[PDB]
């Protein structure tokens, strides 16, 4: 079967305009195991991404976590695409503190 | 945990088809095919998992395999080649990993059948002076003047096989060296005891299966076409 | 070639004790099998082993295996005719029908027979349809006589080749020669050299 | 706390030719190993990870899984051809297999295959089994898995003797990190229902109405938030935890 995936972008410490931090993008629920993530910067990719090791819960669900350092500013937008089997369009979630 | 293959002998020629079978009745799901090669151990070419499934092998290109039933297992040869010629194994096995095989079958691939010939088989009697001498006696039997080398020359006594006190050329002998594609003669020899020899009712008979063409094949020449047969001599024992 | 033997060929006297050789590099190794073939014939399994360090025995035949060293043995003590085959070594990588095996290309063992009893003679054997036909017949001698082919093309002349006349417990060497030439039986094999002693009857 | 060992794998066959197989390897929530495809040996994400094993111990056990890889990988291939035409790829295949630590010296390990997203295959006792809702013609494969006695033997091992051994090593040498305590920091805020964000805490249990589920940092540490759903004026978050020694948020 197919499982589709579940997208979180978040925060590591208080944001604050302006202050260096990271930005999580944590990815779940998805079958087949194979996916591309991406994070963007007012929608454009973001070229140092880090990413962890692609894992499985108890339930066999995989997820994945891309990070990436960050200084929100007012202006500034971040999101996270990912593409995925399981979905015709790439689903795109923006960060919202 | 038998496993049959036939035939156990097959003439071809190139570009014709040649269909090796293979049954087996242990009820085994899983059945290979492999051909021996002088320098070569055996070479895995197809196998099957089960009916309606054949695998591609190590060496599958020029082979094709069908497995119509849990029986029985096919290789096929639609364009046959020289390079075909070998001698080729069939086997099969359950779940464990003992592979039981079977008894071979020997192809040979020829360009052209032509010069296919069957065997005149003769029978020389012991000797009067072996005899005296041993107390023993020695028959001689002589295949020649046939083409290719697939024979298997038997010994009769009164309708039953022996294989005690027999033995055959390893390798039969051209009879015209020089010539390409010559003929061939084989020779093997019977050693009885003088009694037995001496006997009026025991007869003996040195026989040659030949393998050539099929009812199949086809043949324009002048020669009686020279098929799979059998060719023979006899004689009884005499005091 | 993930599996190799030694030697290539190896003749020995009846009697004699022989070694074979199997080295390999198949990954992973299951399970080593012994299979002897007679010429001709087909593939006859002697033993199979299993274990790290194995040593099994069936008969005549005993063979070890070292999974470590990746090496494996097959001892024949006291040689007899019969052992005169092709021996081969099969290793399997797996312990189901999952596996493949891996077959080394065989060892050819010649055993020579051992003649007690020699008594060198060339009988003629008469045609039992056609009597004007016959053959000649070197027979009787030990293994230390060779047989050499036809100097004349059109003479034909056989191989040695022992029989085994099991039972009286005989065994006895024997060349054909015939043609169609000029030819006699006293004069047959004169291309070998056959013994002094050699008797031609009348 | 009594930890659970898990490693982790998840092979990927495409089609008859094309295939992957990376693995992950977990003590608690702490990653311990990694082993990708592309490399010859299993990897340490960690300085103890390594356990209180000797090289030569480990260089043994790391080359058994270089075999078992390539092995598993032909196995499943050939697997397909026995049950096909009613196997088809894309083919996925997961593996957990570990043991969890009681007090005292008692484990439980475990060996769970999961095909095509479906827990269905399990090492239990001796042999493989299928468990309850796996489908039928899988009792072709566990016949012939079941029939490799050298491998039941070493699984046998590893599972009731090796796994637990090498733990009890493992949790040793991870102590400092295991027991490790750090503190959350939480932030208020409030979409159009309300907000708390506690990050940055371990180890997992924390007292933070409405919870959310326990959101990974890339540090090791955990995130959390508990919602509440106009009557602002008389309310403020609080959490408890283990690093804050008596003195909650
Ligand atoms: C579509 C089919 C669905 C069925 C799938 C369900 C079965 C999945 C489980 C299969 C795993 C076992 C497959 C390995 C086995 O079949 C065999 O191929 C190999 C090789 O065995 C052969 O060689 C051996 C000597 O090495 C013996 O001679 C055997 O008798 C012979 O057959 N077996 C092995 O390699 C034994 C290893 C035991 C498996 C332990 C699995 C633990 C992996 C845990 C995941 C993991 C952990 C840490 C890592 F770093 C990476 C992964
Ligand atoms: C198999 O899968 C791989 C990657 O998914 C692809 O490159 C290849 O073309 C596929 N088809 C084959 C090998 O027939
Ligand atoms: C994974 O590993 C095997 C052996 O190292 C290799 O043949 C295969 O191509 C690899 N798969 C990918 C997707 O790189
Ligand atoms: C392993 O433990 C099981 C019980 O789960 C037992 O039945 C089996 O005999 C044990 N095998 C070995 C080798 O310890």
């Amino acid at each position: 079967i197919q499982k589709t995936p579940q997208i979180q972008v978040y925060s590591r410490h208080p944001p604050e305009n302006g202050k260096p931090n990271i930005l999580n993008c944590y990815v779940t629920q998805f079958h087949p195991p194979h996916i591309e993530i991406q994070m963007l910067k007012n929608g454009k990719k973001i070229p140092k991404v880090e990413m962890s090791d692609m894992s499985f819960s108890k339930d066999w669900s995989f997820y994945i976590l891309a990070h990436t350092e960050f200084t929100p500013t007012e202006t500034d937008t971040y999101a996270c695409r990912v593409k995925h089997a399981s979905m015709a369009e790439p689903k795109t979630v923006y960060w919202d503190r | 945990a038998a496993v049959t293959q036939s035939p156990r002998n097959k003439v071809a020629v190139t570009g014709g088809k040649v269909t090796l079978s293979c049954n087996q009745t242990n009820n085994h799901n899983n059945m290979y095919w492999y051909r021996q090669d002088t320098g070569h151990g055996l070479r895995l070419i197809h196998y099957s998992y089960g009916a309606g499934s054949t695998e591609k092998g190590d060496i599958p290109d020029g082979y094709k395999a069908s497995r119509p039933s849990q029986e029985n297992f096919s290789l096929i040869l639609e364009l046959a080649t020289p390079s075909q010629t070998s001698v080729y194994f069939c086997a099969s096995g359950d779940e464990g990993y003992t592979q039981y095989f079977g008894p071979g079958t020997r192809l040979l691939v020829l360009e052209d059948l032509r010069n296919v010939t069957p065997p005149k088989v003769s029978l020389f009697e012991p000797s009067k002076a072996e005899i005296s001498h041993t107390q023993k006696a020695t028959l001689v039997c002589l295949a020649t003047g046939f083409y290719p080398d697939h024979v298997e020359l038997s010994w009769w006594v009164n309708g039953k096989e022996v294989h005690s006190g027999v033995c055959t050329d390893p390798q039969p002998l051209k009879e015209q060296p020089a010539l390409n594609d010559s003929r061939y003669s084989l020779s093997s020899r019977l050693r009885v005891s003088a009694t037995f020899w001496q006997n009026p009712r025991n007869h003996f008979r040195c026989q040659v299966q030949f393998y050539g063409l099929s009812e199949n094949d086809e043949w324009t020449q002048d020669r009686a076409k020279p098929v799979t047969q059998i060719v023979s001599a006899e004689a009884w024992g005499r005091a | 070639t993930q599996v190799e033997q030694s030697p290539q060929s190896l003749v020995v006297r009846q009697g004699e004790n022989c070694v074979l050789q199997c080295n390999y590099s198949v990954t992973p190794d299951n399970h080593l099998r012994w299979f002897k073939q007679d010429t001709g014939k087909g593939l006859v399994s002697l033993t199979v082993l299993v274990d790290q360090k194995d040593k099994t025995s069936n008969g005549r035949y005993s063979a070890t295996l070292d999974k470590d060293a990746k090496h494996s043995t097959l001892h024949i003590t006291a040689t007899l005719l019969d052992d005169t085959a092709t021996y081969i070594c099969v290793v399997g990588d797996r312990g189901s029908a999952l596996g493949r095996l891996h077959f080394g290309a065989g060892t050819q063992l010649i055993v020579i027979p051992d003649i007690q009893n020699p008594d060198p003679a060339v009988y003629q054997l008469r045609d039992s349809k056609s009597s004007d036909k016959s053959v000649c017949l070197f027979t009787d001698f030990d293994s230390q006589t060779n047989v050499s082919q036809s100097k004349d093309s059109d003479v034909y002349i056989t191989d040695k080749c022992v029989l085994d006349m099991r039972s009286m417990d005989f065994k006895s060497n024997s060349a054909v020669a015939w043609s169609n030439k000029d030819f006699a039986c006293a004069n047959a094999f004169n291309n070998s050299i056959i013994p002094e002693d050699t008797f031609f009857p009348s | 706390k009594n930890y659970t060992f898990r490693c982790l794998q998840m092979s990927s066959f495409a089609n008859r030719s094309w295939s992957r197989t990376d693995s992950v390897v977990w003590l608690g929530d702490l990653q311990t190993h990694r082993w990708s495809n592309d490399s010859a040996t299993i990897s340490f994400t960690k300085p103890w990870s390594q356990g209180k094993l000797s090289n030569q111990q480990w260089e043994k056990l790391q080359h058994m899984f270089q075999v078992y890889r390539v092995s598993f990988t032909r196995d499943i291939q050939e697997l397909v051809k026995m049950m096909s035409p009613k196997e088809d790829y894309p083919i996925e295949i997961q593996l957990s297999a570990g043991c969890e630590m009681y007090p005292g010296n008692a484990s439980e390990s475990f060996l769970h295959v999961a095909f095509q997203g479906k827990y269905v295959v399990r090492f239990w006792g001796t042999s493989w089994q299928t468990v309850p809702g796996a489908p039928s013609w899988l009792d072709l494969p566990i016949k012939v898995l079941n029939a490799d006695q050298g491998t039941s033997a070493t699984v046998q091992m590893l599972l009731n003797d090796t796994c637990p051994l090498f733990v009890r090593g493992l949790l040793e040498a991870g102590k400092s990190d295991l027991e490790k305590q750090e503190k959350p920091v939480a932030w208020l805020s409030s979409v159009p229902q309300l907000v708390c964000h506690v990050s940055g805490f371990y180890p997992k249990p924390v007292w933070v109405t409405h919870r959310g589920d326990f959101l990974p940092n890339a540090d090791e540490t955990w995130y959390l938030q508990a919602t509440l759903d106009g009557e602002e004026a008389g309310l403020a978050c609080r959490v408890k935890h283990s690093s804050l020694g008596g003195q909650d948020i």
